[PDB]
């Protein structure tokens, strides 16, 4: 009996959204950051 | 009977084959945290690890027994599942 | 069930050797109740010569001794060594069952091999029982998966953490602490361990759950192997010699009070290398411990084993959990100074319950109160918790002239 391969609890959208908001908030480029700071600042399912 | 845990079920001879409100749990309140605060100190495939279903998910709580001769429901042997979503193992 | 007869339709294969062709059939009914009545009373009366000549075969000569009782006619030819041979005929629409006799040459029967000669009826004496048993003289009857190496492995770290000494436990204590590879083995280990503290149900032995515990004391020691797959199976048996009420066989003189507080460290230490905010391990544990304490009707040890676990936690928790409810010292002290049984089990379990009680919360008083504390004791409940936080506070200025 093996369990299920379980699956990550985010999208591949949602993780590739991750990877973009945090790359971008490392400040390479300073509107880049100040769009994903106000990206995290109002998008409604950053939640989870 | 003859998987892990046989020398138990040998051993047993069985042969058949207000401080309950949300926030005082929340770990603001109940963790040291003030210790971390570091003083003169010296994606196609998943980019993040996927946790125990079970432990993050499963009502756990319900194998705890609480009172031996009175248990609520009835606990039955539990089979090896051999998860494969666990690294280090072969299979 | 049912009276069983021979059938009507062989009375009328029977009429026609006769040579009668119409035979209607209320005589083939008249006929067939008629002689299976007279073959049961024949059967029935070789049955008294196989029973009084004590045989148990219902040979043929049983027969003949009842027709010739019955007055009937021999049945001539019977006593021929044979069997119950038959030669089915298919034929063009009459099916039937006949004989197929043979012939023999007449000089073949006067030139057979003769049978040896019979012997004589003698008798023999020997012993059957000799004031016992019976004597053995022949005249008596006689009378995915484990390989094998760490199969191996498995079977003598399993059996010896299971009593027989405490030398081979501790150094297979010290193999489960301190192994690289023992991956592969942690879902069988995890099996065994939350297996072995369910079987403490049915035989409430305090030492294999001690030794249980310390097993599992043991695979957390270890570097190389991550239990963050099984924690969810090791946290079920830990909270089970945590907060379950009958620990001990004798509950007077086992002290369960040890493996209540060492299971409570374990679980302290098990939510601190494991909480993690999706896991919420703390928050479910102390919810658990939370509303194990606060409700009432539960016993003495059930309640020690959540302060135990509530106070091992830290210091936040008892501030916000445990300092609530210390007016409950007085529904224990109900019981303690005062109570109409004395020689029940509830005092023991109670004045530990207390003595726990009062050496948690006195570095809790000793951080949220004045230095003098003068009279905190007869403003604290009982006005012995107060005692404590006085001797708390000395022992804090002797460690601090220490350091």
């Amino acid at each position: 009996r093996l369990k299920p391969r379980s699956i990550h609890e985010l999208s591949v959208e949602q993780q590739l959204y991750y990877k973009e908001i945090t790359e971008a908030c490392v400040g390479s480029c300073e509107a880049k950051r100040a769009e994903a700071l106000q990206s995290i600042a109002t998008d409604p399912g950053l939640y989870q | 009977r003859y998987g892990p845990a046989r020398l138990w079920y040998d051993m047993l001879g069985v042969p058949e084959d207000d401080l309950l409100a949300d926030e005082n749990f929340l770990m603001v309140t109940q963790l040291h945290w003030e210790d971390d605060i570091i003083w003169d100190g010296e994606p196609w495939y998943s980019i993040f690890p996927i946790d125990n279903e079970d432990l993050v998910y499963g009502r756990w709580e319900d194998n705890i027994i609480w009172d031996a001769q009175a248990m609520p429901r009835l606990l039955e042997p539990p089979v090896l599942t051999l998860d494969p979503n666990d690294e280090n193992l072969i299979l | 069930l049912s009276n069983t007869v021979l059938p009507s339709e062989s009375m009328k294969v029977v009429a026609e050797s006769m040579g009668i062709a119409q035979i209607q059939e209320e005589t083939c009914q008249l006929l067939t109740d008629e002689v299976s009545y007279r073959i049961k009373e024949i059967a029935q009366d070789a049955l008294k010569f196989m029973h009084m000549g004590k045989r148990q075969k219902l040979t043929t000569s049983d027969i003949d001794y009842a027709l010739k009782l019955k007055n009937v006619e021999p049945l001539y030819g019977f006593h021929a060594q044979e069997f119950i041979p038959f030669r089915f005929a298919s034929g063009g629409g009459r099916e039937l069952y006949f004989y197929e006799e043979k012939e023999v040459d007449l000089s073949d029967i006067i030139n057979t091999p003769l049978p040896r000669v019979p012997l004589d009826v003698c008798l023999k004496a020997h012993w059957l029982s000799i004031e016992g048993c019976q004597p053995a003289i022949p005249e008596n009857p006689p009378p995915h998966e484990l390989s094998v190496e760490q199969q191996l492995y498995y079977k003598e770290i399993t059996e010896a953490c299971v009593g027989s000494c405490e030398a081979k436990r501790a150094e297979a204590l010290q193999s489960i602490a301190t192994d690289p590879g023992l991956y592969q083995m942690l879902p069988r280990f995890s099996t065994f361990i939350s297996e072995g503290v369910r079987v403490n149900v049915v035989q409430n032995n305090l030492a294999l759950l001690i030794y249980l515990m310390r097993m599992v004391k043991a695979l957390m020691d270890n570097p190389t192997l991550y239990l963050e797959k099984y924690v969810h199976e090791l946290i079920p048996a830990v909270m089970t010699c945590i907060v379950s009420r009958q620990l001990c066989l004798r509950p007077d003189v086992d002290n369960h009070w040890a493996l209540r507080d060492f299971a409570a460290r374990l679980v302290a230490q098990i939510c601190k290398h494991f909480s993690t905010t999706t896991n919420n391990i703390q928050s479910r544990i102390t919810k658990t411990f939370t509303k194990s304490w606060v409700d009432e009707k539960t016993p003495w040890t059930t309640r020690y084993g959540s302060i135990a676990g509530l106070a091992e936690l830290g210091h936040d928790v008892i501030k916000t959990l445990i300092l609530p409810r210390l007016q409950q010292e007085g529904e224990r002290i109900r019981s303690v100074l005062d109570g109409p049984v004395l020689s029940n089990i509830d005092r023991i379990g109670a004045d530990h319950v207390q003595s726990l009680l009062l050496k948690h919360c006195a570095p809790v008083l000793a951080k949220l109160r004045p230095p003098p504390d003068n009279q905190d004791a007869y403003r604290a409940e009982f006005g012995s918790l107060g005692p404590l936080l006085c001797s708390q506070v000395v022992k804090a200025r002797a460690q601090a002239a220490l350091q």
